[PDB]
């Protein structure tokens, strides 16, 4: 399928870490609308500091979704992790069989394009 | 001095208006995803500019930041500073009975750029009080 | 503010002429290489410049900023900024209602030196309202 | 010399009031998880300004630092500096005998970012003596 | 119940090396008051200097509890280990089966809600 | 034909995984025109930061070529990674036995020579 | 602009005297160890200093860049940009039509310390011209 | 030249007033943990105002560093640069002979912050000679 | 003794340690007088520059205490290190067993404390 | 030879690489003038920016002789690597064995001594 | 160019009087621990200062700067730039016919604090010359 | 005589590198005088630009002598590598069996002490 001999390879490990370390997110809103993808999702913790002290903490999701199931997912539609509600902020370029889908959290904030 | 009673007059003649915001008083913030768009008092400045052989006449400088998340668009600051702040302390004569005088500075945008964590609008002002 | 009417009546002026340009309003922006060499426009400054006592005269500043090809010739740019802007806003009556005096400040260059995936060009203006 | 006399008097009518502090003198500090909310004293600046062509009169600038825990209200601060620092230079005769004139320049605050152990408030005041 | 084949292993780890390793706390105040949590305490250095010289030399005290257990505890709460007393001041959001707790030291430092 | 003993093994080494994890690619244009090469590609992300804030998510491809072919590839000309459309901005000189292609994306900007 | 017309002008100008050199013209430049020792020639500034109330007489600045190779001696930095830039220019008709106002501003050096492959001549004109 | 002479006179001067601490001339110092609490002097500045046209009259600035352990309290610092070096070359006649004029200019301190090897302390005078 | 498991094999690795390496030491003044550590002693060398240059080239002892014996130390104290005088700066908080000690030399800098 | 007992070792080991790895050169100009030196060329690939963007690409070739051969090298003097010619810039000082050569392009830029 | 005659007639005027030293010319220098302590001559600025209708009358600033070994004390270098430099350019007929008005500006040191392989001493005049 | 067990087992790998490699070498002045010594001389590179660019590229000398030799040195003493002359710029503290001896070229700067 491919010319490459090493990404069926990839693309093989990428099924099987995705079976076995991953979660079943269910996405609305958007083209997709209804469906389901198994996504590997992890949050790293990052705190900004602003002024004097106005720590704001807070956490990165990210999914780690493979792209042929998550083509035209486009930003502004939002996901849903099993009971919690994110939306998506943007989609990292493939690097051979997935990508990283970089989450936000609660209502995407308005469009703002015109 | 009277930081601590200006600033309590001030959140609440700004609190008597529909709820919707967090008013943390003071600085230490600590904010999370969970007490999200916010306003937060506080002062600086404060130094012994003197104008008049009848008494110190300390002036200091008024700080009010509104945070929002991340990249909610700048309408919605407008419509925050617009419609939260700037008419609603105009005129609050406890704060006429506590200072001297009043005069707006300024009114700038500030926002988290690495992890874009937080999206705040500050509104500054300059107090000439007796203290 | 009328920073958001201002903003409207900007950009809804600038997309009257022949588009061609994503017209992004305020600054949230975020761009990948699809919505590509845009427009951006939005707002700074906002003191208190008095100057009589009839109304408070605040005065602020107009960033239109544009969005061109990574490391794209600057003719281009000069292009853009001698047929999409500076033509086109020299007589608006929505923003002579809005406003009361305009003048132009600046007008510079920029592009990025790491990666190298953007080049701006920024008209700075400078404008006087009444809130 | 001055200096240590001007430190030991300050010091001595800081401590003459109610205590609960320590009272570190000088600079090296050193403070722990033991010694907290507590107050230091020291000088800086001292140039020759000399206006009168009958001694050097120097002046310098006093600082007065008052620490307290990580991100105690700055409300507890501004009490803090009330009830025990500003009123007691009032009136102290000890500073009269050894300095010439004593004014306020400010008061301020700061504290730290990361590991955000403490915070501090800072008097600053300036003298002009004579040595 | 953990629909990963996965969290399984990460759970019986954290199980094992909190019995294996770290002490017992007794939380007092917050809506749990009497109760023991098993973590693994550690108390690294910090070193600030402020001005020229200020050394306010101090601890940064961490705990890892599971994140069961650590659920609705917000942040004002105060917590004992042995003899000693701190206070929780962040909590950090779940890695999948557990969180670093982060401790202050003393009574809190007032609310300065409202 | 190379003096050295070691350059033969890195060439075999560099002919191997090029034919072990590289992709067909055509040249369009240049002195080159109708040309067809094999290289290992790839799309990292990068992100910026124009003003307050602007996020303008991007990547910078490479390929990885022979140097035999890369020759008078200049600069102005451009590439098809099968369907995709890129055009070389920078060449990389030899490592000993090929070099790597600096790719960009879409049409070519100008000359802007003279 | 009329930017883009004033840099092809003063490039075609300086473009009739001995080659020998690349003429990059405007931004992007990108020189590689093949177009060495080069010129480009681009423009910044360019606000709206008024001076008259009959037009908008914008003024902005030229610069002239001048590309050698790593450390030569600036010896023959200064014989190149008295042999090729600063005379050549000093009576052009096609810019004296095109802009208002020709003053001369500065002429430096800057070279590359890490790594060090170029080192440039900067000239620096001043511009007053009406658009 | 009188920088050499300048410096050998303060240094008798200094040198005269009972011992206890290195005399350290010049500039390079190296200092190890056997030689402390030293004193260092040294020059700086040297411009060209003219100020009469009958000679150059130039003038520097003279620096006088005193080390000392650490973080030692600053007392012993004032001690040092209020009893041990102002009084004595409060009035130096070979420095009168060799300089025109002397003005005290400032006298400040600084900490070694990491590793906190020393304590340093300035005594900075402004010097008015002819060569 | 400890609801470790863990903590008394690093303390065992501890007196192993302290006794496989590092000499004994006498401190001098203090509460403890005299008494005998025994410890680990390192003395990196550590250079600030100031000036111009004011080269003050030094170095930045330290023992490794045992965290019991060092109680109520505070730091006025001295100590002696085979026939040398140091003088205790910094004492670390216990890691579990143990805390480094940080070391001056000669005579402790005054109080100044009043 | 040398009262090494490891010296020998390593310049047989050079020797070793400067025959298995690296090329020969023809020097020209200079005291040495026509003589041909092995040792392994390398050519990194570093960018300056100079201004917003006046990317000046280019490569800073090394050889890696050895001292003995290279003594009284100076700087002036240039050198033909294979078919194409490079300028010595800097000779660093042996490290036991040999040095490296850091090597210019095209004609030496002047002399500038006096 | 002026620079080219310049820095060779005041090159000529050092290598006159008493060698000893290296005279690089011009900016690359490179030295290694060879060619060691030595001057180096060349020219900064160079505007358009006009102090007159009828010449252009440019001005630079000409740096003549010494290196010295490492941490060679100040001693020496104030032996060689009041012995070797300043008297030696107290007056040169070559450089009075070349330039127009000749004032000293500045003398100033520096060293290597990272490695510290060097001890340079900088001397710099204004020059005001017409081209 | 070192109270230990492990300061032998330094020492006597301490002597053992320092006789299997790095030469030897002889002091001239110092209260040593004449007095030979073994060590291991190593010299790297360091560059230095001060002004707009002045290269000044040189060395930076080290020995690794064993601390009983080289007491008394001082700073002003000098010494030869066989041939070669440097001169003793700074002595590292002992780290146990050894201390780093820190050389310059040439003669020693003045004193320039009082």
């Amino acid at each position: 399928d491919f010319d490459n001999l090493f990404d069926a390879a990839i693309a093989r490990a990428d099924e099987t870490i995705r079976g076995y370390m991953g979660t079943s997110a269910t996405i609305t809103s958007g083209e997709q609308s209804g469906a389901v993808i198994r996504g590997v999702f992890d949050d790293p913790e990052n705190i900004s500091y602003a002024g004097q002290g106005v720590r704001v903490e807070g956490s990165s999701p990210s999914l780690f979704v493979r792209t042929d199931e998550v083509r035209q997912l486009r930003r502004g539609d939002t996901l849903t992790i099993g009971e919690e509600n994110f939306w998506v902020d943007r989609v990292s370029p493939d690097d051979g069989g997935s990508c990283h889908l970089w989450l936000g959290r609660g209502v995407p904030p308005a469009v703002n394009r015109r | 001095m009277k930081h601590t009673e200006l600033r309590a007059a001030v959140l609440d003649a700004l609190e008597k208006h529909d709820t919707g915001a967090t008013f943390f008083d003071g600085r230490p913030a600590v904010f999370d995803e969970a007490d999200f768009p916010a306003v937060a008092v506080y002062l600086t400045g404060a130094e012994y500019t003197g104008e008049e052989l009848d008494s110190d006449t300390w002036q200091a400088e008024l700080h009010i930041e509104v945070f929002l998340p991340a990249q909610v668009p700048d309408s919605e600051l407008d419509a925050w500073m617009e419609s939260r702040i700037y008419p609603v302390m105009s005129d609050i004569p406890a704060l006429s009975d506590l200072i001297t005088s009043m005069v707006a500075s300024g009114y700038d945008y500030r926002r988290d750029d690495d992890a874009g964590l937080w999206s705040s609008a500050d509104l500054t002002y300059v107090i000439t009080y007796e203290m």
